[PDB]
Protein backbone atom coordinates (compact mmCIF):
# COMPACT_ATOMS: atom_id res chain seq x y z
CA UNK A 1 0.00 0.00 0.00
CA UNK A 2 3.25 2.32 0.36
CA UNK A 3 2.96 5.98 -2.12
CA UNK A 4 2.71 8.83 -0.51
CA UNK A 5 -0.63 11.50 -0.22
CA UNK A 6 -1.51 14.43 1.43
CA UNK A 7 -5.14 15.65 3.06
CA UNK A 8 -6.51 18.90 0.81
CA UNK A 9 -9.16 20.26 3.15
CA UNK A 10 -11.62 23.24 2.38
CA UNK A 11 -13.08 25.76 5.00
CA UNK A 12 -16.08 23.63 6.22
CA UNK A 13 -13.42 20.96 7.81
CA UNK A 14 -13.94 17.67 5.14
CA UNK A 15 -10.90 16.81 3.10
CA UNK A 16 -9.73 15.09 0.30
CA UNK A 17 -7.01 12.46 0.73
CA UNK A 18 -4.36 12.91 -2.92
CA UNK A 19 -2.07 10.68 -3.82
CA UNK A 20 1.51 12.26 -4.35
CA UNK A 21 2.95 11.07 -6.99
CA UNK A 22 6.28 12.45 -6.76
CA UNK A 23 6.68 12.78 -3.00
CA UNK A 24 7.48 16.74 -1.88
CA UNK A 25 8.08 17.10 -5.28
CA UNK A 26 4.45 16.96 -6.23
CA UNK A 27 2.90 19.95 -7.56
CA UNK A 28 0.04 22.25 -7.28
CA UNK A 29 -1.10 21.47 -10.79
CA UNK A 30 -1.08 17.58 -10.27
CA UNK A 31 -2.67 17.63 -6.80
CA UNK A 32 -5.47 19.72 -8.24
CA UNK A 33 -5.89 16.56 -10.93
CA UNK A 34 -5.90 14.03 -7.70
CA UNK A 35 -9.60 15.77 -7.27
CA UNK A 36 -12.70 14.59 -7.81
CA UNK A 37 -13.12 18.00 -10.12
CA UNK A 38 -13.43 18.77 -14.34
CA UNK A 39 -11.68 21.10 -16.34
CA UNK A 40 -14.32 23.23 -16.19
CA UNK A 41 -14.32 22.65 -11.76
CA UNK A 42 -10.57 23.10 -11.28
CA UNK A 43 -10.54 26.68 -13.18
CA UNK A 44 -12.37 27.85 -10.04
CA UNK A 45 -10.10 27.13 -7.23
CA UNK A 46 -6.54 26.39 -6.25
CA UNK A 47 -4.10 25.07 -3.71
CA UNK A 48 -3.89 27.20 -0.45
CA UNK A 49 -1.66 26.59 2.53
CA UNK A 50 -2.61 28.08 5.87
CA UNK A 51 -2.06 28.31 9.65
CA UNK A 52 -3.94 30.55 11.97
CA UNK A 53 -1.79 33.51 11.19
CA UNK A 54 -0.88 33.25 7.71
CA UNK A 55 -2.70 31.95 4.44
CA UNK A 56 -1.27 32.09 0.84
CA UNK A 57 -2.49 31.11 -2.30
CA UNK A 58 -0.31 29.20 -4.31
CA UNK A 59 0.79 28.85 -7.91
CA UNK A 60 0.56 25.91 -10.50
CA UNK A 61 4.73 25.37 -10.66
CA UNK A 62 4.63 25.74 -6.31
CA UNK A 63 5.44 22.30 -4.44
CA UNK A 64 2.89 22.69 -1.41
CA UNK A 65 4.88 19.96 0.67
CA UNK A 66 7.65 22.28 0.48
CA UNK A 67 5.79 24.91 1.96
CA UNK A 68 4.92 22.96 4.51
CA UNK A 69 8.29 21.73 5.16
CA UNK A 70 9.90 25.54 5.00
CA UNK A 71 6.71 26.94 6.79
CA UNK A 72 8.63 28.07 10.13
CA UNK A 73 11.28 29.71 7.81
CA UNK A 74 7.84 31.50 5.38
CA UNK A 75 6.31 32.49 9.32
CA UNK A 76 9.55 34.47 10.38
CA UNK A 77 9.97 35.91 6.68
CA UNK A 78 5.85 37.30 6.62
CA UNK A 79 5.15 37.68 10.21
CA UNK A 80 6.23 38.88 13.48
CA UNK A 81 5.47 35.09 15.12
CA UNK A 82 7.52 32.76 16.59
CA UNK A 83 7.44 29.80 13.74
CA UNK A 84 7.32 26.93 15.82
CA UNK A 85 4.06 28.83 16.81
CA UNK A 86 1.72 26.38 14.20
CA UNK A 87 1.66 23.74 11.41
CA UNK A 88 -0.23 24.53 7.87
CA UNK A 89 -2.76 22.32 6.38
CA UNK A 90 -3.58 22.34 2.98
CA UNK A 91 -7.25 23.86 1.23
CA UNK A 92 -8.54 23.87 -1.71
CA UNK A 93 -10.11 27.47 -1.96
CA UNK A 94 -11.67 30.01 -4.96
CA UNK A 95 -8.56 31.41 -6.97
CA UNK A 96 -8.30 35.42 -5.61
CA UNK A 97 -8.05 36.18 -9.52
CA UNK A 98 -10.89 35.00 -10.47
CA UNK A 99 -12.78 37.62 -11.75
CA UNK A 100 -16.24 37.85 -10.19
CA UNK A 101 -17.43 37.90 -14.15
CA UNK A 102 -16.39 35.01 -14.57
CA UNK A 103 -17.93 33.60 -11.41
CA UNK A 104 -21.22 34.72 -12.57
CA UNK A 105 -20.50 32.23 -15.36
CA UNK A 106 -21.01 29.13 -13.06
CA UNK A 107 -23.51 26.39 -13.42
CA UNK A 108 -21.70 23.78 -12.07
CA UNK A 109 -23.51 22.33 -8.92
CA UNK A 110 -20.34 20.98 -7.20
CA UNK A 111 -18.13 24.97 -8.36
CA UNK A 112 -21.25 26.06 -6.06
CA UNK A 113 -21.56 24.19 -3.28
CA UNK A 114 -17.35 24.52 -2.74
CA UNK A 115 -17.38 28.68 -3.87
CA UNK A 116 -20.61 28.69 -1.06
CA UNK A 117 -19.34 26.79 1.38
CA UNK A 118 -16.03 28.91 1.63
CA UNK A 119 -18.17 32.11 1.27
CA UNK A 120 -20.18 30.98 4.49
CA UNK A 121 -17.27 30.40 6.22
CA UNK A 122 -16.56 34.18 5.65
CA UNK A 123 -19.91 35.39 6.45
CA UNK A 124 -20.07 33.42 9.82
CA UNK A 125 -15.97 34.65 10.95
CA UNK A 126 -17.18 38.25 10.40
CA UNK A 127 -15.00 38.80 6.99
CA UNK A 128 -18.09 40.22 5.31
CA UNK A 129 -19.11 43.80 5.64
CA UNK A 130 -23.00 44.56 5.14
CA UNK A 131 -26.19 45.95 5.65
CA UNK A 132 -28.21 44.90 8.53
CA UNK A 133 -30.92 43.59 5.70
CA UNK A 134 -28.04 41.61 3.07
CA UNK A 135 -27.00 39.67 6.38
CA UNK A 136 -30.55 39.00 7.08
CA UNK A 137 -30.78 37.57 4.09
CA UNK A 138 -28.05 35.48 3.72
CA UNK A 139 -29.05 33.92 7.45
CA UNK A 140 -32.76 33.08 5.74
CA UNK A 141 -30.93 30.84 2.95
CA UNK A 142 -28.77 29.73 4.91
CA UNK A 143 -31.84 28.20 7.12
CA UNK A 144 -33.31 27.44 3.74
CA UNK A 145 -30.04 25.71 3.19
CA UNK A 146 -29.42 23.84 6.33
CA UNK A 147 -32.54 23.26 7.60
CA UNK A 148 -35.04 23.10 4.32
CA UNK A 149 -38.49 24.75 4.86
CA UNK A 150 -39.77 26.45 7.22
CA UNK A 151 -42.50 25.17 9.38
CA UNK A 152 -44.60 27.04 11.38
CA UNK A 153 -44.32 24.27 14.26
CA UNK A 154 -40.59 23.60 14.68
CA UNK A 155 -39.41 27.62 13.52
CA UNK A 156 -42.16 30.14 15.13
CA UNK A 157 -40.80 30.72 18.49
CA UNK A 158 -37.29 30.39 20.88
CA UNK A 159 -35.47 28.35 17.85
CA UNK A 160 -33.62 31.04 17.32
CA UNK A 161 -31.56 30.65 20.18
CA UNK A 162 -27.47 31.88 20.01
CA UNK A 163 -27.16 28.02 19.24
CA UNK A 164 -28.56 28.26 16.05
CA UNK A 165 -28.12 32.17 14.96
CA UNK A 166 -24.30 31.35 15.33
CA UNK A 167 -24.78 28.89 12.26
CA UNK A 168 -26.37 31.65 10.41
CA UNK A 169 -25.58 34.94 11.04
CA UNK A 170 -21.61 36.66 11.54
CA UNK A 171 -20.08 35.81 15.14
CA UNK A 172 -18.80 39.62 15.69
CA UNK A 173 -22.69 40.36 15.56
CA UNK A 174 -23.98 37.34 17.03
CA UNK A 175 -24.87 39.34 20.24
CA UNK A 176 -24.73 42.88 19.10
CA UNK A 177 -27.77 43.24 16.32
CA UNK A 178 -28.53 39.31 15.83
CA UNK A 179 -30.97 38.77 18.48
CA UNK A 180 -32.90 41.69 17.38
CA UNK A 181 -32.82 40.08 13.78
CA UNK A 182 -34.71 36.85 14.58
CA UNK A 183 -38.03 38.06 13.91
CA UNK A 184 -37.08 39.59 10.25
CA UNK A 185 -34.81 36.18 9.62
CA UNK A 186 -38.02 33.89 10.08
CA UNK A 187 -39.99 36.01 8.32
CA UNK A 188 -37.89 36.01 5.27
CA UNK A 189 -37.49 32.11 5.93
CA UNK A 190 -40.53 31.17 5.59
CA UNK A 191 -41.27 33.95 2.35
CA UNK A 192 -38.52 32.03 0.73
CA UNK A 193 -40.09 28.08 2.12
CA UNK A 194 -43.64 29.14 0.80
CA UNK A 195 -42.45 30.71 -2.29
CA UNK A 196 -42.99 28.36 -5.19
CA UNK A 197 -41.23 30.61 -7.44
CA UNK A 198 -38.01 30.46 -5.57
CA UNK A 199 -36.19 26.99 -6.41
CA UNK A 200 -34.99 24.40 -3.60
CA UNK A 201 -32.81 22.99 -5.70
CA UNK A 202 -29.35 22.74 -3.88
CA UNK A 203 -27.21 25.04 -6.44
CA UNK A 204 -29.91 27.25 -7.06
CA UNK A 205 -30.51 27.87 -3.31
CA UNK A 206 -26.49 28.18 -3.22
CA UNK A 207 -25.96 30.11 -6.02
CA UNK A 208 -28.72 32.91 -4.64
CA UNK A 209 -26.43 33.02 -1.26
CA UNK A 210 -23.57 33.87 -3.51
CA UNK A 211 -25.43 36.09 -5.57
CA UNK A 212 -25.73 38.33 -2.56
CA UNK A 213 -22.22 38.08 -1.46
CA UNK A 214 -21.23 39.45 -4.78
CA UNK A 215 -22.11 42.61 -3.79
CA UNK A 216 -20.10 42.49 0.02
CA UNK A 217 -16.88 44.68 -1.03
CA UNK A 218 -14.87 42.15 0.61
CA UNK A 219 -15.94 38.91 -2.05
CA UNK A 220 -13.17 36.57 -2.54
CA UNK A 221 -10.69 38.70 -0.61
CA UNK A 222 -6.88 37.68 -0.16
CA UNK A 223 -6.12 38.92 3.51
CA UNK A 224 -3.25 39.77 5.13
CA UNK A 225 -2.13 41.15 8.73
CA UNK A 226 -0.39 44.33 9.48
CA UNK A 227 -0.82 47.59 11.43
CA UNK A 228 -1.93 51.39 10.83
CA UNK A 229 -0.91 54.35 13.17
CA UNK A 230 -3.54 56.93 14.20
CA UNK A 231 -3.80 60.02 16.19
CA UNK A 232 -2.19 60.59 20.10
CA UNK A 233 -0.24 57.78 17.87
CA UNK A 234 -1.96 54.34 18.46
CA UNK A 235 -1.75 50.92 16.62
CA UNK A 236 -4.33 49.94 14.70
CA UNK A 237 -3.93 46.10 14.05
CA UNK A 238 -5.18 45.31 10.79
CA UNK A 239 -6.60 43.00 8.18
CA UNK A 240 -5.74 43.83 4.68
CA UNK A 241 -8.29 42.42 1.88
CA UNK A 242 -7.08 42.33 -1.76
CA UNK A 243 -9.59 41.05 -3.81
CA UNK A 244 -10.53 41.60 -7.55
CA UNK A 245 -12.72 44.74 -6.49
CA UNK A 246 -10.42 46.70 -4.80
CA UNK A 247 -8.44 47.07 -0.95
CA UNK A 248 -10.27 46.89 2.12
CA UNK A 249 -9.05 47.43 5.74
CA UNK A 250 -10.89 45.74 8.37
CA UNK A 251 -9.78 46.46 12.36
CA UNK A 252 -8.51 43.25 13.41
CA UNK A 253 -10.02 42.91 16.64
CA UNK A 254 -13.55 43.73 15.94
CA UNK A 255 -13.61 43.06 12.22
CA UNK A 256 -15.56 46.74 11.52
CA UNK A 257 -14.54 47.65 7.82
CA UNK A 258 -12.48 50.41 8.20
CA UNK A 259 -11.43 51.69 4.54
CA UNK A 260 -12.82 50.10 1.15
CA UNK A 261 -11.19 51.22 -2.10
CA UNK A 262 -12.46 50.52 -5.80
CA UNK A 263 -9.37 50.10 -7.94
CA UNK A 264 -8.69 53.67 -9.84
CA UNK A 265 -9.93 55.52 -6.56
CA UNK A 266 -6.62 54.71 -5.23
CA UNK A 267 -3.13 54.46 -5.76
CA UNK A 268 -0.35 52.31 -3.69
CA UNK A 269 3.74 52.33 -3.19
CA UNK A 270 5.59 49.51 -1.56
CA UNK A 271 8.62 50.68 0.72
CA UNK A 272 11.88 50.28 -0.14
CA UNK A 273 12.28 47.45 2.88
CA UNK A 274 9.80 45.67 1.59
CA UNK A 275 7.77 46.29 4.94
CA UNK A 276 5.11 48.64 4.01
CA UNK A 277 2.96 50.21 1.66
CA UNK A 278 1.79 53.16 0.86
CA UNK A 279 -2.07 54.51 -0.09
CA UNK A 280 -2.99 57.26 -2.01
CA UNK A 281 -6.47 57.79 -1.85
CA UNK A 282 -6.56 59.43 -5.84
CA UNK A 283 -9.44 62.16 -5.98
CA UNK A 284 -10.38 62.14 -1.76
CA UNK A 285 -7.52 63.91 -0.87
CA UNK A 286 -6.47 60.97 1.65
CA UNK A 287 -3.57 58.53 2.87
CA UNK A 288 -2.14 55.98 4.83
CA UNK A 289 0.52 53.63 5.11
CA UNK A 290 -0.17 49.78 6.51
CA UNK A 291 3.12 47.82 8.48
CA UNK A 292 3.35 44.11 7.60
CA UNK A 293 6.26 42.03 6.35
CA UNK A 294 3.53 40.81 3.82
CA UNK A 295 3.53 44.36 2.24
CA UNK A 296 5.44 42.76 -0.52
CA UNK A 297 2.65 40.13 -1.44
CA UNK A 298 -0.06 42.93 -1.00
CA UNK A 299 1.46 45.15 -3.88
CA UNK A 300 2.37 42.24 -6.13
CA UNK A 301 -1.48 41.19 -5.65
CA UNK A 302 -3.02 44.67 -6.18
CA UNK A 303 -1.02 45.36 -9.40
CA UNK A 304 -2.03 41.95 -10.80
CA UNK A 305 -5.71 41.95 -9.77
CA UNK A 306 -5.90 45.80 -10.98
CA UNK A 307 -4.13 44.99 -14.25
CA UNK A 308 -6.79 42.56 -14.86
CA UNK A 309 -9.30 45.07 -15.79
CA UNK A 310 -9.07 46.12 -18.83
CA UNK B 1 -25.10 19.88 18.17
CA UNK B 2 -23.45 16.45 18.91
CA UNK B 3 -20.90 15.38 16.50
CA UNK B 4 -21.65 11.45 14.56
CA UNK B 5 -18.28 9.72 13.69
CA UNK B 6 -19.87 7.79 10.68
CA UNK B 7 -17.84 5.45 8.57
CA UNK B 8 -18.82 3.89 5.02
CA UNK B 9 -17.36 0.34 4.34
CA UNK B 10 -17.46 -2.03 1.92
CA UNK B 11 -15.45 -3.55 -1.24
CA UNK B 12 -14.48 -1.29 -3.97
CA UNK B 13 -17.03 -0.11 -6.72
CA UNK B 14 -20.21 -0.44 -4.61
CA UNK B 15 -20.62 2.87 -4.46
CA UNK B 16 -19.29 4.06 -0.66
CA UNK B 17 -18.57 7.50 -2.31
CA UNK B 18 -21.49 8.18 -4.42
CA UNK B 19 -23.91 7.24 -1.73
CA UNK B 20 -21.69 9.96 0.34
CA UNK B 21 -21.52 12.40 -2.08
CA UNK B 22 -25.14 12.03 -2.72
CA UNK B 23 -26.11 12.75 0.67
CA UNK B 24 -23.65 15.67 1.18
CA UNK B 25 -23.74 17.23 -1.76
CA UNK B 26 -26.62 16.22 -3.48
CA UNK B 27 -24.57 15.02 -6.79
CA UNK B 28 -24.43 11.98 -8.83
CA UNK B 29 -20.73 10.89 -9.14
CA UNK B 30 -20.51 8.74 -12.31
CA UNK B 31 -16.61 8.39 -12.66
CA UNK B 32 -15.16 5.68 -10.99
CA UNK B 33 -12.67 7.64 -9.19
CA UNK B 34 -10.65 4.94 -6.76
CA UNK B 35 -11.11 6.32 -2.99
CA UNK B 36 -7.84 7.12 -1.01
CA UNK B 37 -9.82 8.64 2.25
CA UNK B 38 -12.27 11.86 2.44
CA UNK B 39 -14.19 12.84 4.87
CA UNK B 40 -17.32 15.12 4.91
CA UNK B 41 -19.59 17.15 7.03
CA UNK B 42 -23.15 17.41 6.93
CA UNK B 43 -25.36 19.33 9.72
CA UNK B 44 -28.63 16.95 9.69
CA UNK B 45 -31.69 16.91 11.77
CA UNK B 46 -32.66 13.44 13.51
CA UNK B 47 -35.58 13.18 15.71
CA UNK B 48 -35.36 16.97 16.38
CA UNK B 49 -31.67 16.91 17.12
CA UNK B 50 -29.23 19.44 14.71
CA UNK B 51 -26.19 16.70 14.37
CA UNK B 52 -23.38 17.05 13.04
CA UNK B 53 -22.13 14.02 11.26
CA UNK B 54 -18.61 13.71 9.61
CA UNK B 55 -18.54 10.91 7.47
CA UNK B 56 -15.24 8.73 6.70
CA UNK B 57 -15.27 7.57 2.89
CA UNK B 58 -12.98 4.85 3.13
CA UNK B 59 -11.13 2.81 0.28
CA UNK B 60 -12.42 -0.49 -1.17
CA UNK B 61 -8.92 -2.33 -0.74
CA UNK B 62 -6.91 -0.35 1.83
CA UNK B 63 -3.85 -0.72 8.13
CA UNK B 64 -6.02 1.97 8.49
CA UNK B 65 -9.22 0.21 8.94
CA UNK B 66 -8.70 -1.02 12.89
CA UNK B 67 -8.40 2.52 13.33
CA UNK B 68 -11.15 3.63 11.52
CA UNK B 69 -13.16 1.35 13.72
CA UNK B 70 -11.34 2.13 16.78
CA UNK B 71 -13.20 5.87 16.36
CA UNK B 72 -15.84 5.41 13.88
CA UNK B 73 -19.67 5.22 16.54
CA UNK B 74 -21.33 4.13 13.39
CA UNK B 75 -20.77 1.83 9.90
CA UNK B 76 -21.98 1.28 7.06
CA UNK B 77 -21.60 -1.75 5.09
CA UNK B 78 -22.35 -1.28 1.39
CA UNK B 79 -22.42 -4.24 -1.22
CA UNK B 80 -23.44 -3.64 -4.69
CA UNK B 81 -26.63 -5.59 -5.63
CA UNK B 82 -24.77 -6.04 -9.27
CA UNK B 83 -21.62 -8.11 -7.62
CA UNK B 84 -21.64 -11.27 -5.31
CA UNK B 85 -17.74 -10.51 -4.26
CA UNK B 86 -18.92 -7.49 -2.65
CA UNK B 87 -21.76 -9.07 -0.82
CA UNK B 88 -19.52 -11.64 -0.10
CA UNK B 89 -16.61 -9.35 1.17
CA UNK B 90 -18.79 -7.91 4.49
CA UNK B 91 -18.78 -11.05 6.70
CA UNK B 92 -14.81 -9.98 7.69
CA UNK B 93 -15.51 -5.86 7.43
CA UNK B 94 -18.33 -6.81 10.55
CA UNK B 95 -16.81 -9.28 12.45
CA UNK B 96 -13.78 -7.36 11.99
CA UNK B 97 -15.63 -4.30 14.05
CA UNK B 98 -17.17 -6.59 16.16
CA UNK B 99 -13.74 -7.38 17.05
CA UNK B 100 -12.23 -3.69 17.42
CA UNK B 101 -15.25 -2.76 18.93
CA UNK B 102 -14.85 -5.53 21.69
CA UNK B 103 -19.09 -5.84 21.71
CA UNK B 104 -22.19 -7.01 19.82
CA UNK B 105 -23.88 -3.69 20.34
CA UNK B 106 -22.11 -1.22 17.51
CA UNK B 107 -24.54 0.96 15.06
CA UNK B 108 -24.76 -0.65 11.25
CA UNK B 109 -26.52 -0.85 8.48
CA UNK B 110 -26.21 -3.17 5.74
CA UNK B 111 -26.87 -1.36 2.45
CA UNK B 112 -26.84 -3.20 -1.15
CA UNK B 113 -26.25 -0.20 -3.49
CA UNK B 114 -26.94 -0.16 -7.30
CA UNK B 115 -31.26 -0.54 -6.79
CA UNK B 116 -31.65 0.62 -10.20
CA UNK B 117 -29.74 -1.52 -11.77
CA UNK B 118 -32.53 -3.87 -10.93
CA UNK B 119 -31.57 -5.79 -14.19
CA UNK B 120 -28.25 -6.59 -13.03
CA UNK B 121 -28.77 -7.76 -10.03
CA UNK B 122 -27.36 -10.98 -8.91
CA UNK B 123 -27.84 -10.29 -5.05
CA UNK B 124 -31.41 -10.66 -3.99
CA UNK B 125 -33.00 -8.52 -1.33
CA UNK B 126 -34.01 -11.62 0.21
CA UNK B 127 -30.52 -12.63 0.78
CA UNK B 128 -29.43 -9.15 1.88
CA UNK B 129 -32.47 -9.56 4.79
CA UNK B 130 -31.14 -12.65 5.05
CA UNK B 131 -27.71 -11.93 6.27
CA UNK B 132 -29.01 -8.30 8.18
CA UNK B 133 -31.21 -10.90 10.25
CA UNK B 134 -28.71 -13.29 11.12
CA UNK B 135 -25.98 -10.27 12.16
CA UNK B 136 -28.14 -9.81 15.41
CA UNK B 137 -31.71 -8.24 13.25
CA UNK B 138 -29.27 -5.20 11.38
CA UNK B 139 -30.47 -2.36 9.90
CA UNK B 140 -30.72 -3.01 6.05
CA UNK B 141 -31.56 -1.01 3.24
CA UNK B 142 -31.32 -1.16 -0.66
CA UNK B 143 -30.32 1.78 -1.63
CA UNK B 144 -29.76 4.00 -4.90
CA UNK B 145 -26.81 6.75 -5.11
CA UNK B 146 -28.20 7.31 -8.86
CA UNK B 147 -31.93 7.66 -8.15
CA UNK B 148 -31.79 8.94 -4.91
CA UNK B 149 -33.41 5.90 -2.89
CA UNK B 150 -33.10 5.83 0.78
CA UNK B 151 -29.78 7.33 0.42
CA UNK B 152 -30.76 9.83 3.56
CA UNK B 153 -31.90 7.06 5.58
CA UNK B 154 -28.55 5.41 5.47
CA UNK B 155 -27.17 8.76 7.66
CA UNK B 156 -30.00 9.29 9.73
CA UNK B 157 -30.50 5.03 10.91
CA UNK B 158 -26.96 5.57 12.15
CA UNK B 159 -27.64 8.33 13.91
CA UNK B 160 -30.87 6.58 15.55
CA UNK B 161 -28.52 3.64 16.53
CA UNK B 162 -25.88 5.74 18.29
CA UNK B 163 -28.87 7.75 20.05
CA UNK B 164 -29.38 4.56 21.16
N1 LIG C 1 -26.37 3.12 -11.41
C1 LIG C 1 -25.65 3.35 -10.31
N2 LIG C 1 -24.33 3.50 -10.40
C2 LIG C 1 -23.75 3.71 -9.20
C3 LIG C 1 -24.37 3.79 -7.97
N3 LIG C 1 -23.44 4.03 -6.96
C4 LIG C 1 -22.29 4.07 -7.60
N4 LIG C 1 -22.40 3.90 -8.95
C5 LIG C 1 -21.27 3.91 -9.89
O1 LIG C 1 -20.36 2.90 -9.51
C6 LIG C 1 -18.99 3.32 -9.75
C7 LIG C 1 -18.21 3.21 -8.46
O2 LIG C 1 -18.85 4.06 -7.46
P1 LIG C 1 -18.00 4.71 -6.26
O3 LIG C 1 -18.89 5.50 -5.37
O4 LIG C 1 -16.74 5.32 -6.79
O5 LIG C 1 -17.59 3.38 -5.47
P2 LIG C 1 -16.67 3.22 -4.19
O6 LIG C 1 -17.35 2.20 -3.33
O7 LIG C 1 -16.51 4.62 -3.64
N5 LIG C 1 -15.25 2.75 -4.84
P3 LIG C 1 -13.83 2.78 -4.03
O8 LIG C 1 -13.84 1.81 -2.88
O9 LIG C 1 -12.66 2.49 -4.93
O10 LIG C 1 -13.60 4.14 -3.43
C8 LIG C 1 -19.09 4.73 -10.33
O11 LIG C 1 -18.98 4.70 -11.75
C9 LIG C 1 -20.47 5.20 -9.85
O12 LIG C 1 -21.03 6.17 -10.71
C10 LIG C 1 -25.78 3.64 -7.87
O13 LIG C 1 -26.50 3.67 -6.86
N6 LIG C 1 -26.35 3.41 -9.13
O1 LIG D 1 1.71 37.92 -4.21
C1 LIG D 1 1.52 36.73 -4.41
C2 LIG D 1 0.20 36.12 -4.38
C3 LIG D 1 -0.41 35.84 -5.60
O2 LIG D 1 0.19 36.07 -6.79
C4 LIG D 1 -1.70 35.26 -5.65
C5 LIG D 1 -2.37 35.00 -4.50
C6 LIG D 1 -1.82 35.28 -3.22
C7 LIG D 1 -2.53 34.99 -2.03
C8 LIG D 1 -1.99 35.26 -0.81
C9 LIG D 1 -0.71 35.83 -0.72
C10 LIG D 1 0.00 36.11 -1.86
C11 LIG D 1 -0.52 35.85 -3.14
MG1 LIG E 1 -14.95 5.69 -3.24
Amino acid sequence: KPYEKVRIYRMDGSYRSVELKHGNNTTVQQIMEGMRLSQETQQYFTIWICSENLSLQLKPYHKPLQHVRDWPEILAELTNLDPQRETPQLFLRRDVRLPLEVEKQIEDPLAILILFDEARYNLLKGFYTAPDAKLITLASLLLQIVYGNYESKKHKQGFLNEENLKSIVPVTKLKSKAPHWTNRILHEYKNLSTSEGVSKEMHHLQRMFLQNCWEIPTYGAAFFTGQIFTKNHKVIPVYVGVNIKGLHLLNMETKALLISLKYGCFMWQLGDTDTCFQIHSMENKMSFIVHTKQAGLVVKLLMKLNGQLM
Amino acid sequence: MREYKLVVLGSGGVGKSALTVQFVQGIFVEKYDPTIEDSYRKQVEVDAQQCMLEILDTAGTEAMRDLYMKNGQGFALVYSITAQSTFNDLQDLREQILRVKDTDDVPMILVGNKCDLEDERVVGKEQGQNLARQWNNCAFLESSAKSKINVNEIFYDLVRQINR
